[PDB]
């Protein structure tokens, strides 16, 4: 009854309501949180741990599913194509939308009574939270109907499970080239780039692949990028009116959005040509996730910065200071100690009133109020979890598509030329994209190109 | 546990040869440093009013957000060299690495 108790009774951890709270005038009330299922069910003997549902490798399973029943619907079954399944009753502009789902409580039929559009359905569970990711989850659906279409063509004599396969192999291994080509590098900033990820050089079975705990609450850093307005552009690259700046209290779960209000395009173009919020540390994060996180289908708007911390709680994360030492990073005992950590002390003061030491510090918190590395858009601390984690899923993934008999020569040859504005290219309407890298452009049309100066994959190396 | 495959399984089950749950779906997450409870096995640090962590109090998340993490909307600073993509794949990538479930 987590939902609407504020009763302290497993697995309801609810977040009390501070006295003067900007929102919450009633402080009987609370903020709705359900403990995170434990690995070991009412158990006296082990120190609670929590379970990762999803497969830790960078093998697009937000895309295929982690689990085989899943897998098997997310298919489509009518012929041999080797195909995924696309919706049934809607189309944006002739291109596949995902299927719909048919859950028990959907959230979207929410978001708006009249349109009664329900949730979509993915690899991954949360793929209609915000119709920008349902963009990019509609996005790779398509780039592997694109690439079992193309292979069927260049070898007829393939089988459904064949051409399933060998498309799934590509679209994980683009997934892997982006990430560490393009978006990492971004994250992290070159010198972390260098100690955390140096040259691949080959697979080895010696590196435990699993996705840490304290993983699971550092890359929430992510949060700090968030901007409060879904942002929609026309071909032109000018704000789609009506309605080209929807708050984002309005747009979570809204499914709706995609198939009446104009398809995935105009939501890649806003994605393209608009900024980021950067993450300084008087601006950590925007109100529309801080004070309205789902506000139009829980009974109150969540905050995600206080959840993530009472994550990081539920989860047992040690504090700032166990995962500096962790890192091998000097640990502040004191404010003015810490004030020369994050190079701000009017933070540390803020901090320290708060947490009354270093050491009690929730990891989000900490990670994110740390002054960005050069070319980075992180602090030391997340450069080095995140950097660690993102080491031990590539040097410990026996499918990493630089792998010795993963792809041939010239199959890697090939695959070193994509681009995720390519994929955009050959999957939407869309003609004008982000100039390399698409993660830096973000000016109309000062960081634009056209696609065809962009080099398509090359699919000859793939010929049986 | 096949000794030659071309393809993933859907799991993840069978990557590593020796250990095959290593990155397997619906598995227990590794620790880079042991847990730290109320009760040093499974309360969370804030569980039980009065009691502290490490000598001091244990701050509300809802507070620590109210003071610290709060800002006026119009006072965003847009980054000159990060686009929205740069957000969006990030959680689309997290959304392939790792989900907690809930009851
Ligand atoms: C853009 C809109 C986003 C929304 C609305 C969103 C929402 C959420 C919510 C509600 C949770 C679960 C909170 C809890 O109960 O503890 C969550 C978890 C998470 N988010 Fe965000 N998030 C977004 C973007 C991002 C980004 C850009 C990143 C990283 C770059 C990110 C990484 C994560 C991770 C790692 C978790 C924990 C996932 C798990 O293991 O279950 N999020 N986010
Ligand atoms: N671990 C997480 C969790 C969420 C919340 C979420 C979004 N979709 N789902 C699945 C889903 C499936 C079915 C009912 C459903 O209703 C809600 C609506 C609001 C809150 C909770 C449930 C939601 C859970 C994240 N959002 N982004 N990253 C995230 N990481
Ligand atoms: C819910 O979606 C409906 C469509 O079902 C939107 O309805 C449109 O509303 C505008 C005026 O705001 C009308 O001109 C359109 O004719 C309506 N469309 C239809 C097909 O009825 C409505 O805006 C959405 N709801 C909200 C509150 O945003
Ligand atoms: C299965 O593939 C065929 C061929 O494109 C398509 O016509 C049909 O709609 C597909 N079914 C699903 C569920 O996608
Ligand atoms: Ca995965
Ligand atoms: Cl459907
Ligand atoms: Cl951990």
């Amino acid at each position: 009854n987590c939902e609407t108790s504020c009763v302290q009774q497993p697995p309801c951890f609810p977040l009390k309501i501070p006295p003067n709270d900007p929102r919450i005038k009633n402080q009987a009330d609370c903020i709705p949180f359900f403990r995170s299922c434990p690995a070991c069910p009412g158990s006296n003997i082990t120190i609670r741990n929590q379970i990762n549902a999803l497969t830790s490798f960078v093998d697009a399973s937000m895309v295929y599913g982690s689990e085989e029943p899943l897998a098997r619907n997310l298919r489509n079954m009518s012929n041999q194509l080797g195909l995924l399944a696309v919706n049934q009753r809607f189309q944006d502009n002739g291109r596949a939308l995902l299927p719909f789902d048919n859950l028990h409580d959907d959230p979207c039929l929410l978001t708006n009574r009249s349109a009664r559009i329900p949730c979509f359905l993915a690899g991954d569970t949360r793929s209609s939270e915000m119709p920008e990711l349902t963009s990019m989850h509609t996005l790779l659906l398509r780039e592997h109907n694109r690439l079992a279409t193309e292979l069927k063509s260049l070898n007829p004599r393939w089988d459904g499970e064949r051409l399933y396969q060998e498309a799934r192999k590509i679209v994980g291994a683009m997934v892997q080239i982006i990430t560490y080509r393009d978006y990492l590098p971004l994250v992290l900033g070159p010198t972390a780039m260098r100690k955390y990820l140096p040259t691949y050089r080959s697979y080895n079975d010696s590196v435990d692949p699993r996705i840490a705990n304290v993983f699971t609450n550092a890359f929430r850093y992510g949060h700090t990028l968030i901007q409060p307005f879904m942002f929609r552009l026309d071909n032109r690259y000018q704000p789609m009116e009506p309605n080209p700046r929807v708050p984002l209290s309005r747009v979570f779960f809204a499914s709706w959005r995609v198939v009446l209000e104009g398809g995935i395009d105009p939501i890649l173009r806003g994605l393209m040509a608009t900024p980021a919020k950067l993450n300084r540390q008087n601006q950590i994060a925007v109100d529309e996730i801080r004070e309205r996180l789902f506000e139009q289908v829980m009974r109150i708007g969540l905050d995600l910065p206080a959840l993530n911390m009472q994550r990081s709680r539920d989860h047992g994360l040690p504090g700032y200071n166990a995962w500096r030492r962790f890192c091998g990073l000097p640990q502040p005992e004191t404010v003015g100690q810490l004030g020369t950590v994050l190079r701000n002390l009017k933070l540390a003061r803020k901090l320290m009133e708060q947490y009354g030491t270093p050491n009690n510090i929730d990891i989000w918190m900490g990670g994110v109020s740390e002054p960005l590395k050069r070319k980075g858009r992180v602090g030391p601390l997340l450069a080095c979890i995140i950097g660690t984690q993102f080491r031990k899923l590539r040097d410990g993934d026996r499918f990493w598509w630089e792998n010795e008999g993963v792809f041939s020569m010239q199959q890697r040859q090939a695959l070193a030329q994509i681009s995720l504005p390519r994929i955009i290219c050959d999957n939407t309407g869309i003609t004008t994209v982000s100039k390399n890298n698409i993660f830096m452009s973000n000016s109309y049309p000062r960081d634009f190109v056209n696609c065809s100066t962009l080099p398509a994959l090359n699919l000859a190396s793939w010929r049986e | 546990c096949p000794e030659q495959d071309k393809y993933r399984t859907i799991t993840g089950m069978c990557n590593n040869r020796r250990s095959p749950t290593l990155g397997a779906s619906n598995r227990a997450f590794v620790r880079w440093l042991p847990a730290e409870y109320e009760d040093g096995f499974s309360l969370p640090y804030g569980w039980t009013p009065g009691v502290k962590r490490n000598g001091f109090p244990v701050a509300l998340a809802r507070a620590v957000s109210n003071e610290i993490v709060r800002f006026p909307t119009d006072q965003l600073t847009p980054d000159q060299e990060r686009s929205l993509m740069f957000m969006q794949w990030g959680q689309l990538l997290d959304h392939d690495l790792d989900f907690t479930p809930e009851p």
